[PDB]
Formats: structure tokens, C-alpha cells, sequence
RNA sequence: CGUCGUCAGCUCGUGCCGUGAGGUGUUGGGUUAAGUCCCGCAACGAGCGCAACCCCCGCCGUUAGUUGCCAGCGGUUCGGCCGGGCACUCUAACGGGACUGCCCGCGAAAGCGGGAGGAAGGAGGGGACGACGUCUGGUCAGCAUGGCCCUUACGGCCUGGGCGACACACGUGCUACAAUGCCCACUACAAAGCGAUGCCACCCGGCAACGGGGAGCUAAUCGCAAAAAGGUGGGCCCAGUUCGGAUUGGGGUCUGCAACCCGACCCCAUGAAGCCGGAAUCGCUAGUAAUCGCGGAUCAGCCAUGCCGCGGUGAAUACG
């Protein structure tokens, strides 16, 4: 058990955070709270739409809430009916009143965190985990990026005894503070057990 | 030391004398690194010397670090068998260190209560070619020698 | 007139002013062996004036803060030798050879976890 | 070197349930769980059981054992 | 005469808020007193980095909140006006008291 | 030394005062 | 950490004493930094990600 | 997450060798902190790791100046206090600078030795960062989770007790055995932090802990705050001591609904072992060790001598 996060070691460079808003130490704690209970329901609600991302910016009663996803369609509803329930939810949790855009993700076979659900999907439908990731891997690497690796958890295919399956392509230097490699994980839940997924793509370096 | 052949530190000259060697023996005096106190009490050391003696400190100083020098001393080494003590000659800078150190821990052994009135009373023995310290010298060379049986040994 | 010429040392910056005369020496406000008040020390924080003959040549008044008065009088020694040289360019082919011209660079390393003191690292029972 | 300050310490459980005791007479036992409580002057006589987190031992009080607390008499644990 | 002292936890994201209030008075009031950046109170966190045990490793976190000055000279009029609502910043904070 | 309460040092090390130490 | 303490929030502790912490997100009831409200996992693991603004890595 | 281990390694693609497991490359010579680089070579390249990119510290410059300063003048209740000024310190954001670039020597090359210039020189100092993998390592008591198991209860509430028991044994530490010291008085130098129902200046009561009163501070402009070791003067005079503060008696303050079990703190008294520690064993190679103090997290308060961190003073030694 070694290594860290590649993003909170890129959060300084080549990285931003999930909700850039200041406060004190008597605001913070709360604001921070929110944005949990926050991408709690969008989490547990927008899985479908493609969950990539839930940034949140705030100002004094205002939020961003770019609510990023490859399928934008699944958000706002039949014609915009949901769209509409989910900006409902805002004030339904805080009374802030504040915004809730959406935006598309240009190819999600680069949104490492979705390349990890796919993978874990997969993985719950009872696939053959080795070849899900070969796949995976290929598209991550077949639409562009310089580098790509998946490594998903133990009980694989069911197993008694836990492994750790892997397959990676191009470059993916984590030792490399500027790389830009985006990060994602996928608890892919199951009959026997919990299997992990975790998802890496190198693009751009400078 | 695997690697290089770690070199000697070089020190400041001593603020009044200016001699190196000097401060060498001020910080073997230092203890806690409390430089001042130990600067302090060697140069008190060197004043009781100017009066209770009539040459300059320094002269004396000189003169008893020269005879605690050992130019011989065993040491041990592994055989087939057990630890033979083997006579060696030792260097001109283990042999400046051995002095100084000796120095100080000879005269910390003295019964006057003053710091200073020790150092200078050890000194002023060594210069003389007396002291524990001085002692010391002597016990080592004896060891040596009176184990040239084993000198086919060196190192 | 004046000269000027900084000082820094483990952390402890001093203003130097040499100006043509005597050669008292005013460290926040007191004299020389006011603020350093028996401390063997000192008086090499005026080596580099000595180091070119002068010290009979410049009064000098001092500023310094931060640190220790160890610090400080090392800081001195590159003030008084810094603006000694702006004075005099020529002084610098002096204090060099001397090396007063340096900013001793030592500081203090920090304290790391796991140890108790950067490298002083915690004892341990029959390993 | 003890302390308190101002205002010595009792729980009204008994404070009252005792100085009441005294408008009548003297009770069989008085069992109770609040050893925090000091020992007062109107207590002296009476036989106050000391709970001890198993136990509702009984304690005469007397006039040398005043400024106490409860406890003190009511031994938590058990030795060798 | 304009005391508005700016903090933010990136070094931009003030020094942006704060360089419109830079120029956007230049060009309505007097030079002003520039930008003045301020020490910066760090907050540190050390927590053991894995679970249970192992108390030995603990990985460090700060959480540094800079600080800005500025103080436009002259409670001008037309400098109220390119300043008054032309704001970029998303996470800073702004006290004003001129 | 750091250990004896009533001294200079024994109350600065045991972080407080009082006689033995008092806030001038 | 059973569901049957994280009843602790509860205002009414009969007692200003008896009050605790207890991690918002874990309700990790050792080790709760205040300013977060957060126990030192979950500092470590949010921080991680970005869900915890301003809060970097430190090295000096 | 720990660990081997920041160790100098682990591999892949294609070609080539072998029936084959595999081999070559990655071996060899030179070199390096390093599979770092150079040369050679049936291999030619690539990936993970090393290095670099990030942070802190050394020097310098610009932008900003309620930090700073008679640098320089005026006034001064002579406090950088008032005016004034961005010079210097500094605060914090950007940029410069070092590349074996240059000089001599050795070398096939890499690079090694030495020199100048330079704040800094050959990875300038310290961080973050820890490969394919190993230990069926650690943690289901942080959390998540397959399975099993209890469901008037293996669930829930409370009061009380326990986690603080002791004939003993070990680990990690603290204070110390003293004169390079202990005590009192006076006096001087720091860095990094923290502060609203909080830091609390200052005044008075109390030996005091602390209390009553109450100014300032959203904190480079107020407070915690005294830095300590140090310097100067004086006391002690070698003694279980003016060393050392255990233990115990007594009085009291403060937090808290409540300090018996089981809080810290102050004051009087008591004043223990301990005279430098057997066999054996631990840390550290430079501002490091040693030594001196300061802040913080958690936190009502606290059993912190612990932990994480900050600066003062400042060594010895390395043949091998
Ligand atoms: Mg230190
Ligand atoms: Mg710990
Ligand atoms: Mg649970
Ligand atoms: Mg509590
Ligand atoms: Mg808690
Ligand atoms: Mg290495
Ligand atoms: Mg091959
Ligand atoms: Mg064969
Ligand atoms: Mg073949
Ligand atoms: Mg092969
Ligand atoms: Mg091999
Ligand atoms: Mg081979
Ligand atoms: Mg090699
Ligand atoms: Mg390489
Ligand atoms: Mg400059
Ligand atoms: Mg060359
Ligand atoms: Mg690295
Ligand atoms: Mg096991
Ligand atoms: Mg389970
Ligand atoms: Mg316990
Ligand atoms: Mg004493
Ligand atoms: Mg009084
Ligand atoms: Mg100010
Ligand atoms: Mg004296
Ligand atoms: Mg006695
Ligand atoms: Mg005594
Ligand atoms: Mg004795
Ligand atoms: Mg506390
Ligand atoms: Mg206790
Ligand atoms: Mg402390
Ligand atoms: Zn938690």
C-alpha cells in the first residue's frame, strides 16, 4: 500500500478543485457540508446521465454547480420537467437559491471516472473482467490520449482469493508532477463482494 | 566512510590568538554547545597561567598538547582465535585529537572546583610533562610495544 | 558621505552605514559592546573593516532584528564588509580571499515527523 | 488539598429526602446512586446505602466523616 | 482613502480581484495606494495517514489564506462607477472601508 | 530543576505562574 | 459508530458537557478536526480529491 | 497504510538465438546518488522506476507599500511619536541566476581532480514524491462490503462502576544525581502560530492560583508574550547540599450538572530514591548531534513529560 493520489498531488498544478470558494473558520465547515450533501442526491440521482463531475462555486448565498455529464439530455427531462425538480432539490436541501448549469463531456472515453464506471458496470453484469479492461484501456487509448491504465480489485470473476487484474498502455508517469492525468474510481458492488475500479488517461504534458 | 575520504573540517582561527588549534580545544571543551561559557573558560584558564607561570598561555598550551601525543597505540583486531591488541603508529591528526581530548578529560578529573583553575593546573602539569593526562600517554604506549609480539600485524 | 551594504545570516538581516571618522558603532542605538555585552563572540563582526586596514577610517551606525545576537554579529560581518565594498569596488578582491563577501547559507533543517528532530530519530527496544 | 469553592456539593436526591427524615425520625437505610453528593451535618446518625456500580452498601455517618464525599466509604474495587 | 483588504486562497484569484480595482480607479481617481499583498496565515494539518496504527508517516495539508490591500487615495466619484459591479472573482471575499 | 514547582524554572516549564513566577 | 450514538446531534445532551464532534461524514467520534467538522480520514480522503477548497498538500 | 526500500531496479514491442522453459536487449569496459551517462555489442527502441517538472531555504530585480526609517530634514509629552518618505528591513507575487558555461590537467567518451568569477559550483541545503512485486502483513472498531450470526433481544435508554485495578516484568519518555552547577535581581537578542461569546492589554483585591473591573482586536496596526539558554551583579562552597523534587499533611483557586473512585493549578509544610547506572543496547556525518525555550492540533477542563512544527547556541569524528 503506497502511492497517492494523483490528483490530490496535482491539485496545486495541473488540477483544479471540485468547489473553489473561500470562507473562516466558522463559515468553511458548513459551506464544506453543503457541497457533500450536495453531490449526495446528484450523485445518487444523475448516475445514469454520466455523473463525470460536480463542481461548485459560491459567492454568498450563490452556487455554481456545473454539474458536468456525457449525456446532458438524461438531466433536463421530458423537455426540461426534471431540469426543473432538480433545481427544486437546490433550496430543497439549502435555500440558496442558486444556479445548476450542465455541460456535456467532449468524449467520455477521456473522463477517467466514467471510463472506471463503464468498467465497473461491466464488471456487475458479470463480464469477463480481464477482457472489459483490454477494452477499456483500447478505447481510452483509441480516442486520442497519450497514456491509459485500469486496474480493478480482488474476487475477480468471482474468485475465492482476491487479485488485482491490470493493463495499461502509453505513458502514465505519476512520479511526473505536470502530466495531467485524469483519475477515477468505481466501487463496483457485487453478489460476492466489493470489487474496486480505478481508471488513469495521460494527455498533455507542459 | 565507504564512499569518499571524508575530509577535515576546517575551523575559524581563535578571536585573540587566531590559532586553530586553540578553538579545537575550545570546543572539545564546550559541552551543550554553549560556546561562550567554553571560550570563556579557557581564556580565564590562560590568564591563571600568566600569572601562576611567566611564559605566554599559548606557549604552555603548545607545550602540553606536544607531550600528550601518543606516537604508538594498540589497537584490537579479530584472528582465528580471539582479540589481539596490535601496536600501530598513530597519525599526526588522531594524535592532536587524542591530546586535546585527553586534556580536557583529565583535567575535568581535577579536585579544584573551578572550571578554569582545572585546565590551566592540567596545562601547566602537561607542559611540565606531569598529569593524568600526560599519564594516559604514557599507559597507551606502554600497552603498545609491550605488545610488539603481535606488530607483524599492522593493519 | 555614507555607504550602505546589507547582511544576512541563519536568519537575521542587519543594516550597515559606514560613514568617514572614528569608528563608533551604534547597534540599535547602543554602542558595539553595549548590545553585545560580553559575548567573545562580536568582535569578529568588525573583521572585515580590520580586513582592509580600516576600521580607524569609518564610524558606523547599525540596525539589525531577527534571530540571535550570534546571527546578528554574523550578519554585521557581511553588512559592514557588503557596503565596506561598495564604498570601494577594489575592497572586494580583499574580502573575498577572506570570503566575508558570502552569505553563509546554513539554516535549520526541518523538523520531520517520525523523528524526533529532523534526524534525531526515536529509540527502539531489542530489535 | 481538596476543593470546591462556593457552594459545597449535594444532590437534592437525598439533601431533601434526608433533612425530611429528620422532621420524623431516623430510617432504615436510604439507598441511593449519587455519591458525588458531600457528606452534610444532617446526616450524621442516619445509614445512607452507597451504591458502588454493583453494590448498595450501607454507611453509617458519623461526625468525623463530614466533609467526605459518599464514595469514599462505598469501595469500587476488589483486591487480592 | 479606501481600506478594502481582499482574501482569497489563490494567489490569482485575489490578484485578479484586486488588479480591476487596480486600474478600474486609475482611470477615475488618483494613482491609489497600489496593491499591497499582507503576510499570509497558513493553517497546517497532519493527520496519520493510513487507518488504524502506523502512526508514524502522517502526510502534511495547509490551507493558506492570502491576503490583499489596495486603498484607492481620494473617495472619487467616476471611480465608483468601473468599479461598482465589473467583478471576475468567484472565490474571494471583499470588506469594504473607505 | 524543571521539576520543582516553587522556582523560576519550575514554573516555566510546568507552563504557569505565581510566586515563584509571577507576571511582573 | 452505530446509527443508535450518531443520535448524539441531538441538541437536548442534558448537559452542555456531555457533547462531541463526531465526523459528518463517517461519524468517526477520535480525531475530529473542528474546522472541518471532519475526522482525520476524511479529511485525508476529500482533501484527496477537491471537495475540500483551498486545502493543499504542504511541503517546506 | 506499514514494509523490503528512495533500494536501482522491473518489464515490453519487434528482430535475433534455443526443440523448449527461456535467452539477447538489461551482459561487458568507463562513470554516477541512480538501468545516470559514455563506449562496446544482434539488437533497435519503448514503458513503469531514477532524474526533471512542484514546495521551502541561500543571492539578485521589478510591481505594491498604515511593515519599516533623521537613511535625510522639521517638530518631539524624544515612543518612529506627529508631519513626511518609499530608501532600507520586511510582507508576497512575478522574474533573473548555475550550464561543468569558463581556465589548467587526465580522458576515447562520459566524467574526475584542481582554479577564477560568483550569494551559491557540479544533484547548493531541506521537502513532496516511494517501480513489477514480497509479507495469505495491518485494519471488517473509520468507512465501504460477500458470507455467517442476534433480533424482547448480541438492539435501545439511563444511573453507577470499569477502561486509571497490582506481588511483579519490559518498551518509550520526563526530571535528575549538580560548581561548564543551583538560586535571586536586573537587562538583551526569535521564528512559526493561535484568538468573538475567544486572545484578553491596563487597574485594584489576594503571597498566589485566581477574582472584580475594563481598553483594544473581524487582528503585518490589539492580545496570547515571559522567549529560554545568554549578559551583568550577588548568594551557596562540595555537602545528599540552596543539588533532587518523589511522597505525604494542610489550606485554596478554576473548568464542569458533578472532580471519592478519577482533573489540572497555587501557597505552607514534608523533602524520598538518586553520587552518573551489570550484561547488553539506541540516535546522529553540519547547522546535524547536544542543549534552550516558543506555538499548534485535539480540547470545558486535563492527567501532554506524547505528537506535529518553529527559531536561539552550536560541536566531535570518519584510517578505513
Ligand atoms: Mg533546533
Ligand atoms: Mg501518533
Ligand atoms: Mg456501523
Ligand atoms: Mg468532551
Ligand atoms: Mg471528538
Ligand atoms: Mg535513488
Ligand atoms: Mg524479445
Ligand atoms: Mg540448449
Ligand atoms: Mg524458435
Ligand atoms: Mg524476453
Ligand atoms: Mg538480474
Ligand atoms: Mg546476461
Ligand atoms: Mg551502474
Ligand atoms: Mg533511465
Ligand atoms: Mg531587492
Ligand atoms: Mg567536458
Ligand atoms: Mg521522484
Ligand atoms: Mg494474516
Ligand atoms: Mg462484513
Ligand atoms: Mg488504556
Ligand atoms: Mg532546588
Ligand atoms: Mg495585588
Ligand atoms: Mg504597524
Ligand atoms: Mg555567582
Ligand atoms: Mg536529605
Ligand atoms: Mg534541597
Ligand atoms: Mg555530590
Ligand atoms: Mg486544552
Ligand atoms: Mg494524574
Ligand atoms: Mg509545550
Ligand atoms: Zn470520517
Amino acid at each position: 500500500g503506497n502511492k497517492i493520489h494523483p490528483i490530490g498531488f496535482r491539485l496545486g498544478i495541473t488540477r483544479d478543485w471540485e468547489s473553489r470558494w473561500y470562507a473562516g473558520k466558522k463559515q468553511y465547515r458548513h459551506l464544506l457540508l453543503e457541497d457533500q450533501r450536495i453531490r449526495g442526491l446528484l450523485e445518487k440521482e444523475l448516475y445514469s446521465a454520466g455523473l463525470a463531475r460536480v463542481d461548485i462555486e459560491r459567492a454568498a448565498d450563490n452556487v455554481a454547480v456545473t454539474v458536468h455529464v456525457a449525456k446532458p439530455g438524461v438531466v433536463i427531462g421530458r423537455g426540461g420537467e426534471r431540469i426543473r425538480v432538480l433545481r427544486e432539490e437546490l433550496a430543497k436541501l439549502t435555500g440558496k437559491n442558486v444556479a445548476l448549469n450542465v455541460q456535456e463531456v467532449q468524449n467520455p472515453n477521456l473522463s477517467a471516472p466514467l471510463v472506471a464506471q463503464r468498467v465497473a458496470e461491466q464488471i456487475e453484469r458479470r463480464f469477463a473482467v480481464r477482457r472489459a479492461i483490454k477494452q477499456a484501456v483500447q478505447r481510452v487509448m483509441e480516442s486520442g490520449a497519450k497514456g491509459a491504465k485500469v486496474i480493478v480489485s480482488g474476487r475477480i470473476g468471482g474468485a475465492e482469493q482476491a487479485r488485482t487484474e491490470w493493463a495499461a498502455q502509453g505513458r502514465v508517469p505519476l512520479h511526473t508532477l505536470r502530466a495531467n492525468i485524469d483519475y477515477g474510481f468505481a466501487l463496483a458492488r457485487t453478489t460476492y463482494g466489493v470489487l474496486g475500479v480505478k481508471a488513469y488517461i495521460f494527455l498533455g504534458e507542459v | 566512510a565507504r564512499r569518499r575520504r571524508a575530509e577535515v573540517r576546517q575551523l575559524q582561527p581563535d578571536l585573540v590568538y587566531g590559532d586553530v588549534l586553540v578553538t579545537a580545544f575550545i570546543n572539545k571543551i564546550m559541552r551543550d554547545g554553549k560556546k561562550n561559557l567554553a571560550a570563556r573558560i579557557f581564556y580565564d584558564a590562560c590568564k591563571i597561567i600568566q600569572e601562576k607561570t611567566g611564559q605566554e598561555p599559548l606557549k604552555v598550551f603548545k607545550q602540553a598538547v606536544e607531550n600528550v601525543k601518543p606516537r604508538m597505540e594498540v589497537r584490537s583486531r579479530r584472528v582465528g582465535g580471539a582479540n589481539y591488541q596490535v601496536p600501530m603508529e598513530v597519525s599526526p591528526r588522531r594524535q592532536q585529537s587524542l591530546a586535546l581530548r585527553w586534556l580536557v578529560q583529565a583535567a575535568n578529573q581535577r579536585p579544584e572546583r573551578r572550571a578554569a583553575v582545572r585546565i590551566a593546573h592540567e596545562l601547566m602539569d602537561a607542559a611540565e610533562g606531569k598529569g593524568g593526562a600526560v599519564k594516559k600517554k604514557e599507559d597507551v604506549e606502554r600497552m603498545a610495544e609491550a605488545n610488539r609480539a603481535y606488530a607483524h600485524y599492522r593493519w | 558621505e555614507q555607504y550602505y551594504g546589507t547582511g544576512r545570516r541563519k536568519e537575521a538581516v542587519a543594516r550597515v552605514f559606514l560613514r568617514p571618522g572614528n569608528g563608533k558603532v551604534t547597534v540599535n542605538g547602543q554602542d558595539f559592546n553595549e548590545y553585545f555585552q560580553g559575548l567573545v563572540r562580536a568582535v569578529a563582526a568588525l573583521e572585515p573593516l580590520r580586513a582592509v586596514d580600516a576600521l580607524g577610517r569609518f564610524d558606523a551606525y547599525i540596525t539589525v532584528r531577527g534571530g540571535g545576537k550570534s546571527g546578528q554579529i554574523d550578519a554585521i560581518k557581511l553588512g559592514i564588509a557588503r557596503a565596506l565594498v561598495q564604498y570601494n569596488p577594489d575592497y572586494r578582491a580583499k574580502l573575498k580571499p577572506l570570503g566575508f563577501l558570502t552569505r553563509d547559507a546554513r539554516v535549520v533543517e526541518r523538523k520531520k515527523y517520525g523523528k524526533h528532530k529532523a534526524r534525531r530519530a526515536p529509540q527502539y527496544s531489542k530489535r | 488539598p481538596r476543593s470546591l469553592k462556593k457552594g459545597v456539593f449535594v444532590d437534592d436526591h437525598l439533601l431533601e429526602k434526608v433533612l425530611e427524615l429528620n422532621a420524623k425520625g431516623e430510617k432504615r437505610l436510604i439507598k441511593t446512586w449519587s455519591r458525588r453528593s458531600t457528606i452534610v451535618p444532617e446526616m450524621v446518625g442516619h445509614t445512607i446505602a452507597v451504591y458502588n456500580g454493583k453494590q448498595h452498601v450501607p454507611v453509617y455517618i458519623t461526625e468525623n466523616m463530614v466533609g467526605h464525599k459518599l464514595g469514599e466509604f462505598a469501595p469500587t474495587r476488589t483486591y487480592r | 482613502k479606501i481600506r478594502i483588504k481582499l482574501r482569497g486562497f489563490d494567489h490569482k484569484t485575489l490578484d485578479a480581484s484586486a488588479q480591476k480595482i487596480v486600474e478600474a480607479a486609475r482611470r477615475s481617481g488618483a494613482q491609489v495606494s497600489g496593491p499591497i499583498p499582507l503576510p499570509t496565515r497558513v493553517r497546517r494539518f497532519t493527520v496519520i495517514r493510513g487507518p488504524f496504527k502506523h502512526k508514524d508517516s502522517r502526510e502534511h495539508f495547509e490551507l493558506r489564506t492570502h491576503n490583499r490591500l489596495v486603498d484607492i487615495i481620494n473617495p472619487n466619484r467616476k471611480t465608483i462607477e468601473q468599479l461598482m459591479t465589473l467583478d471576475l472573482p468567484t472565490g474571494v471575499e471583499i470588506e469594504i472601508k473607505t | 530543576g524543571k521539576g520543582d514547582r516553587r522556582t523560576r524554572r519550575g514554573k516555566i516549564w510546568r507552563g504557569t505562574y505565581g510566586k515563584y513566577r509571577p507576571r511582573k | 459508530a452505530r446509527k443508535a450514538l450518531i443520535e448524539k446531534a441531538k441538541r437536548t445532551p442534558k448537559f452542555k458537557v456531555r457533547a462531541y464532534t463526531r465526523c459528518v461524514r463517517c461519524g468517526r467520534a477520535r480525531s475530529v478536526y473542528r474546522f472541518f467538522g471532519l475526522c482525520r480520514i476524511c479529511l485525508r480522503e476529500l482533501a484527496h480529491k477537491g471537495q475540500l477548497p483551498g486545502v493543499r498538500k504542504a511541503s517546506w
